[PDB]
RNA sequence: UCGCAAGGCUGAAACUUAAAGGAAUUGACGGAAGGGCACCACCAGGAGUGGAGCCUGCGGCUUAAUUUGACUCAACACGGGGAAACUCACCAGGUCCAGACACAAUAAGGAUUGACAGAUUGAGAGCUCUUUCUUGAUUUUGUGGGUGGUGGUGCAUGGCCGUUC
C-alpha cells in the first residue's frame, strides 16, 4: 500500500486506448515509484 | 421488365415486351 | 468524366497519412491493408476503419481486395482530390471553384489566390481518364517538367508566363485575360508585328528551343492594365519545341522564312509593309 | 589474465519480448512476350469533320418549374421525352374527404342520412343540407388498443426464368 502521486500520463507500450485513469504511486514500506491502475475503469472523481 | 429484377433506367413502354435498350444484349 | 463531391467528409485521419503514403506508395504501387496506420504513425484502432470506410466510397482509394496483397491506393481521384488537399496543404488553394475551362491535359481552373488577385489551376490527365503506368507517371511529371519549361525567356528579356506549383497533377498559372487572334477585330500597329514573327522564333533560337506551332488561337493581346489597356504578348506556341540536332531543321529554318505569310496580309485583305529576318544570325549570335 | 601493440582467453546484469529459428512446398502477379486475326483497327485514298447557322442531345447561367437516372454499364439511348395545358417525371393557390370496435355525451325533438330548389366561385369544379323532403337503425363525435399490412422497403424462404458460367 503506498500514497497516489498523482494522474499519470499516458506512454504507449500498447494498446488500451484512452487515458486509461491510471494513478502514479510510491509506496511507503520502500518509497519506489510505480506506476498502477484501476479495473472498472473510469469514476475519476473520488479520492485526492 | 419482367419481375425478376428492379429495372428502374432505361425503362420502356413500347410494343408490350417491356424488354429494355440496354436488354436487347441480355433479355 | 468527372466527380468532385466526394471530399469535405474526413478529418485530420488522412492528412497526416497523405504525404506519407505519397512518398510510401512510390517507396512500396499498391499498399495492403494494415499501413495506412503506420505509414503516418496513426493507432491501430482508434477512429481508424471508421475513417477508412469513411475514404472508401470517395474514390480517392479503394478496396482492391487481392489475394493476400490486397490494395489501398493513394481509383483516379488519388491523384486527384490529394492534389487539392496538397493545395490546400502547401498553401495556396483554400476551397474550390470559380472555375470555367477546357483542354484535354490542360483544364484552365479559374482561382483566386492566399492573396486575393485571381490565378488558373491548370489541371494534367491525357488520355481521356487514362490514367495507369505511365499516365499517372506522366501526369506527376509533366506537371514537374513543364514545372521547369515555362522561364526559358521570362530570364532573357521576353514573355513567358511564371509557374507557381506542381502538385501532383496541377500546374498554377496572375490569370490571363487573353484576346486571341481569332477573337480581335482590329489593329493600332499592324506592320510592327508581322517582322516580329520572324524576330520572335529569332528570340527563341537564343535560349536553344525552336518554337513553331502558331494557329488562329495563340497570340493573346491579354489584360495587364484593364483601364488604359496596356496589353501583352501570351504566346501558346511553346510543345512545337524541337532540339535542334535532330534533322528536321531543313523545314523549321525555312518555315521562318516563308510560312507566317497570311495571316497579318489576309485577316489583318490588308497588303503588309515590313521587311523581315531570317535566322542565320542566331545560329552564331546565341 | 596473455601481449609492445591491435587484440586474444574467461564472461553478466538493468531492461524488453510473443516471439526469434530450421528445412520443406503450393500458385496469384510480371514492368515476359509468342501466334492469332479483328478492318467496330493500320497502311492506298474515298466519304468528310476539324471554320460557321440550325434540327436533334446534354454538362453551365436562371428558376414557384426550367425534372429525372443505370443497364450493353459511363463519355453514349434520352429512357420512342420534337413538341401543344395532358404528354412529363415539377410549379403559382383551394377543398370533396379521416372516429371504425367497445362502451361514454346526444342518439328517431335531427344525431346524421338522400332522387332535388337555391347560396354556391377557392385562381376554374363537383360536393354540403342550415334554409321540398327520401331518411329506417345505422350511427355522430375527446379517445386508445390496432383488427384496417389497399405502408411492405422488406429478412430470406419455395419453385421459375434477365442475369454469371
Amino acid at each position: 500500500k503506498g500514497i497516489v502521486l498523482e494522474k499519470l500520463g499516458i506512454e504507449s507500450k500498447q494498446p488500451n486506448s484512452a487515458i486509461r485513469k491510471c494513478v502514479r504511486v510510491q509506496l511507503i514500506k520502500n518509497g519506489k515509484k510505480v506506476t498502477a491502475f484501476v479495473p472498472n475503469d473510469g469514476c475519476l472523481n473520488f479520492v485526492d | 421488365q419482367c419481375r425478376v429484377c428492379s429495372s428502374h433506367t432505361g425503362l420502356i413502354r413500347k410494343y408490350g415486351l417491356n424488354i429494355c435498350r440496354q436488354c436487347f444484349r441480355e433479355k | 468524366k468527372l466527380d468532385t463531391s466526394h471530399m469535405r467528409y474526413l478529418t485530420t485521419d488522412d492528412f497526416r497519412v497523405l504525404q506519407a503514403v505519397e512518398q510510401g506508395s512510390r517507396s512500396h504501387e499498391v499498399v495492403p491493408t494494415p499501413l495506412i496506420h503506420q505509414i503516418s504513425g496513426m493507432r491501430s484502432q482508434s477512429g481508424t476503419n471508421r475513417a477508412i470506410s469513411d475514404l472508401a466510397k470517395l474514390s480517392l482509394i479503394s478496396k482492391m481486395r487481392n489475394v493476400k496483397y490486397d490494395g489501398y491506393r493513394l481509383t483516379y481521384n488519388g491523384i486527384d482530390y490529394l492534389a487539392l488537399k496538397t493545395m490546400l496543404n502547401r498553401d495556396t488553394v483554400y476551397s474550390v471553384g470559380n472555375t470555367i475551362g477546357v483542354g484535354k491535359e490542360s483544364d484552365i481552373y479559374k482561382v483566386s489566390d492566399k492573396n486575393g488577385n485571381p490565378r488558373v489551376m491548370k489541371i494534367h490527365r491525357l488520355g481521356r481518364s487514362n490514367q495507369g503506368a505511365n499516365w499517372m507517371h506522366l501526369s506527376r511529371l509533366a506537371a514537374n517538367k513543364e514545372y521547369q519549361f515555362m522561364s526559358m525567356l521570362y530570364s532573357k528579356g521576353f514573355k513567358v508566363p511564371e509557374p507557381f506549383d506542381n502538385s501532383r497533377h496541377i500546374v498554377v498559372m496572375e490569370l490571363i485575360e487573353g484576346y486571341p487572334m481569332r477573337r480581335l477585330r482590329k489593329h493600332k500597329n499592324i506592320p510592327k508585328l508581322y517582322s516580329d514573327l520572324m524576330c520572335f522564333i529569332v528570340d527563341l533560337a537564343n535560349s536553344g528551343l525552336i518554337h513553331c506551332d502558331f494557329n488562329e488561337f495563340n497570340i493573346m493581346i491579354k489584360d495587364k492594365l484593364e483601364d488604359e489597356n496596356d496589353c501583352g504578348f501570351v504566346v501558346i506556341d511553346f510543345p512545337q519545341c524541337i532540339s535542334i540536332q535532330h534533322q528536321d531543321a531543313d523545314y523549321y529554318f525555312q518555315r521562318d522564312v516563308d510560312c507566317i505569310r497570311r495571316f497579318f496580309k489576309k485577316k489583318l485583305k490588308y497588303e503588309p509593309k515590313p521587311d523581315s529576318s531570317m535566322l542565320d544570325t542566331e545560329g552564331f549570335g546565341d
